[PDB]
């Protein structure tokens, strides 16, 4: 409820940050500079041992340790409103849950990674004979892909078609939920990654052939289901046409991989923007967008350093 | 009260256990137990016996599907005794007809649909493919297209063959179906120049955007002019399989949860090496019936029925109501809390106690008691009708056992409910203007109400004292049922709390009643001292810092009992606004809309009942279960209730 | 000649206005969750009625108190 | 008499108006959770008109209390 | 008579300006959630204008309390 | 005059006051709502600018009772 | 004003699990003791008129 007592410690943790500094001498290591490095930074401190799956596994348990918290310790409409920050991880815990269900193999498969409700209802969601009853079982008040698989579970009992649709309406519930909030960036941010989500969709689809308006949501401001369809169809101009809006330098690409940098780039540049707010929850967010591009950079580097990546070689990954 | 509920256990040889667990399954009147720790085996079953096991649970997972398909719901009845793959192939006939007809009910659907979508349009826009159907020089971009913004598109056209490019848009208008056909080539350069201006091609699914359009169009006509029959003959063959074998269907599905539960039942079991054993509670009520079934065991393999344990450690017991037969109906309301920690204090013939005696106390509307009594005599008409109560809206789904339970509990609302009426006074809200069947002494027109209650001058000073005197009573009923349960426990630290509270609340009282209240409180400065220093006295030998917060807090709980003689009051201040208006409105304002205005009166009156009766009620529930429950504890760890074998029938 | 009758009057109306108020504000936040479980599923509506009907008891106090103001003119 | 009727109305009005004002009060964030329960669904506004519905019983006891006014004075 | 006509005045201005008061303030959410409603889909509006709507209950209550003070006025 | 023209005025002011109050409470969410949705599309005006009158009804009815009493004044 | 938020947490508690209801009463009628004392300051006031 109180966006200022969760605010104080967003702002201590926002004290415990890397500067761009702690890359750019990290440009130049062989894994054990970087352990060092690492060995003086927070993150290390669950630094198990030496390797490159030790540093991703206290990677992960760092994140759990300073993210992780972010959705205890409140309750209310903050609540309702910080849980769908990180909410990625939980979709894709879904995801692999269900692929495992449809799919056949152990339910000890997938590693499934820390989220927001308690794991023992993921363990507990492997032996149910309805999909209604498992998501009853995953059942929390707030949790938006509560609402969304049961809403998109009355199709059939279990497909991919199922699956798809389930994003689907959980990116369109997210979005309601985005437009259902008092905040005034948190719906901003949100409609951005909408788009960008529609934009990298069109993207990954482009030359498939398939119905866009079946592959087009709803939600966004910054483009159109005929610019969706002009971005289906092999036309770089609707892509030349995001002018004003926050897709600016996403002009005269073709390439998905620089696409979706620059993509990233501009959501992290919007993710800035939330330093304004110190009253309601975007900083926060932004906080977690902050320590999002220091684990896309911590991963980054842990791979450059076990494996002799040249500067060159992810030169393109610390422009922004 | 709780039943003494004793625990027992058996053995035998394991073929010897399944047919004793089948029989106390038939007899499935006894909670099942772990029992894991020692000399015993995990009594694994069989991978064949887990192959049989999983085959009837596909078998009644079938048969759940089939009834979903069919629409139906599960229904328990008497079962059907067949074989394993005997059932299996009585369901799979009924099953293969019933998923093949649902298919060919999803596709024909889809398919009147599709056609139903574009058949107009594709009849029109095939009249004008009558130039062009397959030529080999020029294709024919199709467009079924908005209002006539067809120079939007010219423009791409005039980009296209300039005296050419034949591109009109004739009929069906819902959408002009501009069509345009210049080339194949330059034709596909100019599609995506008007797909650039905004342009759609007429691409249906399955064939007919994938066939050429005079045969798509034979096509969606002749599925259009067939699915109708098609359609309402698969409707009515599924009825038909539906209303032939949904019993068989049914006693199948009861058949196989009941082997499955059995199944499941056994790997609850106790192994002893080529013997077994099981264990649990049952009540000593059916230790007759239990000793009926213990007869069918081969020699009666022995089962001993050994005691409970006391007010210690009993977690594991099983939990029942065990109420009387005028104490039966009263556990529906108590259902909605928890159970009890075996030993506790059954407060629910309290509840039939005073429960009603308060909702009579707040409402006293004869003509809504009369209500009442139609609208029991409604649900009662639907209980003889032997159908489960099913509201859509409201998605009230009720059987009719507690259907009756809630019929006898507003019957007995009902009777104290007109027997404090008549002590108010009070007939269908004040009759006693039109006829004065109330006698007071400012215009005695029939017999004297006991209270009056149209005025407070004489009357408020004792409802509130009765209010609260019944709310006294009642905290002491309860401080009094927690210290005896802290003496039955045998732990000091409750029954000393109960007694500390009950002696500070005495003072209390004492010390309000003489201070604030009347003059002459000699007799009893010593019995607020004697309480101070009662509840001091049991802080000493508590020491749990329970401190003048508790006491407050449990002296707001015996206060807040004045909320019944306020809302009662409440109520029937504004059945008498209403009606008094209804009644002047009537007869002293022309005595010519009697009709109209007693019926606009009435309905009014209807409105405020529906509208405020609920919460009427509710507060007295809610002072029972905020009071009687509260000062008694009634929320230690929830109890464990009687799970027997179901055999669900 | 009296005044006083005017006086109780308006301190009766000023107590009734006020419990109202306060009611409305104990059912705002009280509906509003009620509503949202209710958009979850029909499954607790009646804890949730209780729980919306449960703050009219400041209501009926301020009515009783009007009501004794009432029967004191 | 030209004070004890005056004072009266006004504490009629005391009454209505804040009355009115906590029924808006408890009939805001009730009606803006009920629809979005419409925005959400077409099946549950029965509910959502139940619960908006429920507010008024506050309303309808300050109007009896200011026909009490009236006829007081 | 001396100052009973002007606090007659004064009351029913009083109830009719808090009952206005109290019906925009469920309106304010009200209209809220509708025009977020609206913007997500035109085809509810018809529910959202009836939700709109429901509030003006307590304007006609304070409008009729209000001509009844006139009367008395 | 002699008193109860004063307090008439001094309960119109009051009436418009609380009135425009309460119509600017509405406003507020209402104009928000509506800023949201134009800055989501320029489709949305026909719409909104209903969205924003639908509150001026409160201060139509206000007016309407000061110009009552002015009448009675 | 006390209830408000209360019972809204209350009913985001139910709505979780039907277990915690018992507490959540608890905590929905901790608040009326300022009713309490206020009715009571009520009665003094009638006992003095």
């Amino acid at each position: 409820d109180d966006f200022a007592y969760l605010n104080a410690r967003v702002r201590v943790r926002r004290g415990t940050l890397l500067k761009e500094s702690f890359f750019q001498e990290a440009l130049d290591l062989s894994f054990a500079d970087f352990l060092r490095l690492l060995s003086e930074t927070v993150y290390g401190g669950e630094l198990a041992g030496q390797g490159l799956p030790d540093v991703d596994r206290a990677v992960l348990r760092t994140q759990a340790k300073l993210v992780g918290d972010l959705p205890r310790l409140v309750t209310g409409e903050a609540r309702e409103a910080v849980r769908l920050l990180l909410l990625r991880n939980d979709l894709h815990n879904l995801q692999a849950l269900l692929r495992a269900k449809a799919t056949g193999r152990p339910f000890e498969e997938v590693l499934l990674l820390p989220g927001t409700l308690r794991e023992e209802v993921w363990r507990q969601a492997y032996e149910a004979q309805d999909p209604a009853g498992m998501a009853q079982v995953l059942a929390v008040p707030g949790h938006p892909l509560a609402r969304a698989l049961r809403a998109v579970l009355r199709e059939t009992q279990d497909l991919a078609r199922v699956e798809a649709l389930l994003a689907k309406r959980f990116f369109e519930d997210v979005a309601k939920a985005a437009k259902g909030l008092d905040q005034p960036a948190l719906r901003d941010y949100l409609a951005l990654e909408v788009d960008a989500e529609n934009l990298r969709t069109a993207f990954k689809l482009q030359g498939s052939g398939l119905a866009p308006d079946a592959f087009f949501l709803k939600g966004g401001r910054f483009v159109d289901r005929v610019r969706f369809a002009r971005l289906m169809e092999g036309d770089y101009a609707v892509l030349d046409e995001l002018s004003g809006t926050p897709f600016s330098g996403l002009s005269g690409v073709r390439d998905l991989k620089a696409l979706e940098r620059g993509l990233r780039c501009v959501l992290l540049k919007e993710a800035k923007k939330g330093v304004q707010d110190p009253l309601g929850v975007g900083l926060v967010l932004a906080y977690v967008k902050e320590r999002e591009w220091e684990a896309v950079r911590l991963r980054l580097l842990a791979r450059r350093a076990y494996f002799g990546l040249p500067r060159a070689q992810v030169e393109e990954e610390v422009v922004c | 009260m709780i039943a003494p509920m004793e625990k027992l256990v058996l053995a035998g040889p394991k073929g010897r256990a399944k047919e004793l667990l089948q029989s106390l399954q038939q007899a499935g009147v006894v909670h099942l137990e772990t029992l894991r720790p020692e000399a015993l085996s995990a009594y694994q079953l069989s991978p064949e016996e887990r192959a049989e096991l999983r085959r009837w649970e596909a078998v009644s997972a079938g048969a759940e599907h089939t009834l979903s398909l069919l629409g139906l719901e599960a229904e328990p009845a008497r079962p059907f005794p067949e074989g394993l793959e005997a059932a299996e192939k009585a369901l799979s006939p009924i099953q293969a007809h019933a998923e093949g007809l649902t298919r060919q009910k999803q596709e024909l659907e889809e398919e009147l649909a599709l056609a139903q979508a574009y058949l107009e349009p594709l009849e029109r826009l095939a009249a004008l493919a009558h130039g062009l159907d397959k030529s080999p020089f020029l294709r024919v971009i199709p467009f079924l297209l908005t209002e006539k913004e067809l120079p939007l598109v010219e423009e791409a056209l005039r980009k296209a063959l300039e005296d050419r490019y034949l591109l009109a848009h004739e009929a069906y208008a819902g959408g002009v179906a501009a069509l345009v056909v210049v080339h194949r080539k330059e034709v596909d350069q100019a599609k995506a120049a008007l797909s650039r201006a905004g342009v759609a091609e007429l691409r249906l699914p399955g064939a007919l955007g994938e066939l050429p359009l005079s045969e798509a169009a034979r096509r969606l006509k002749e599925r259009a002019e067939a699915a109708p029959r098609e359609l309402s003959e698969v409707r009515q063959h599924l009825a038909k399989l539906a209303r032939e074998s949904a019993s068989t269907l049914q006693s199948l599905w009861t058949r196989a949860q009941d082997e499955v539960a059995r199944l499941k039942a056994l790997e609850e079991l106790a192994s002893g090496r080529f013997g077994f054993a099981l264990l649990g509670y049952v009540p000593v009520k059916a230790k007759p019936k239990v000793e009926e079934a213990l007869a069918r065991h081969k020699e009666s393999v022995v089962y001993a029925f050994e005691p409970v344990d006391e007010h210690h450690e009993a977690d594991r017991i099983p939990v029942v109501l065990d109420n009387p037969p005028w104490a039966k109906p009263f556990e529906l309301l108590v259902s909605f809390l928890n159970t009890p920690k075996y030993g506790t204090f059954d407060p629910t013939p309290v509840v039939p106690v005073f429960f009603p005696f308060w909702f009579g106390m707040i409402v006293g509307d004869i003509g809504y008691a009369l209500l009442f009594y139609l609208v029991g005599r409604w649900l009662s008409g639907y209980v003889k009708r032997n159908e489960p109560l099913v509201i859509d809206l409201f998605a009230l789904k009720l059987k009719p056992q507690v259907i009756g339970k809630l019929v006898h509990i507003l019957n007995w609302m009902v009777f104290w409910t007109v027997v404090w009426g008549v002590i108010y006074g009070e007939f269908f809200g004040t009759f006693l203007e039109h006829l004065g069947v109330f006698g007071t002494p400012e215009h005695p027109g029939l017999i004297p109400i006991l209270i009056h209650r149209i005025d407070t001058a004489k009357t408020a000073n004792l409802l509130i004292l009765l209010s609260v005197a019944f709310g006294v009573v009642l905290v002491f009923f309860g401080l009094a049922l927690r210290a005896y349960l802290g003496l039955k426990h045998r732990h000091m630290a409750h029954f000393w709390e109960g007694v500390g509270y009950l002696g500070g609340l005495v003072g209390v009282l004492a010390l309000a009643a003489s201070y604030l209240g009347n003059l002459q409180a000699g007799w009893l400065q010593g019995l607020m001292y004697l309480g101070f220093g009662v509840f001091l006295l049991a802080v000493l030998m508590s020491r749990i810092w329970l401190m003048i917060p508790e006491i407050f807090t449990q002296a707001g709980h015996i206060l807040s009992h004045i909320r019944i003689y306020a809302v009662g009051a409440a109520g029937g201040i504004l059945a008498g606004l209403l009606t008094d208006v209804g009644f002047a409105l009537a007869e002293r304002l022309g005595l010519l809309g009697v009709l109209l205005g007693l019926l606009v009166a009435g309905v009014l009156h209807l409105l405020i009942l529906l509208l405020t009766t609920l919460g009427h009620m509710l507060q007295p529930i809610r002072l029972l279960w905020v009071e009687f429950f509260t000062k008694f504890g009634f929320y230690e760890e929830n109890g464990r209730p009687y799970r027997p074998f179901k055999s669900v029938r | 000649g009296g005044l006083d009758r005017g006086l109780i009057a308006v301190g009766m109306g000023l107590a009734v206005g006020l419990a109202a108020l306060g009611t409305g504000v104990a059912q705002a936040r009280i509906g509003a969750a009620g509503v949202g479980a209710i958009a979850e599923d029909r499954s607790n509506f009646g804890t949730a009625l209780i729980f919306l009907l449960l703050p009219e008891t400041l209501v009926i106090f301020g009515l009783l108190i009007a009501f004794i103001l009432n029967g004191r003119l």
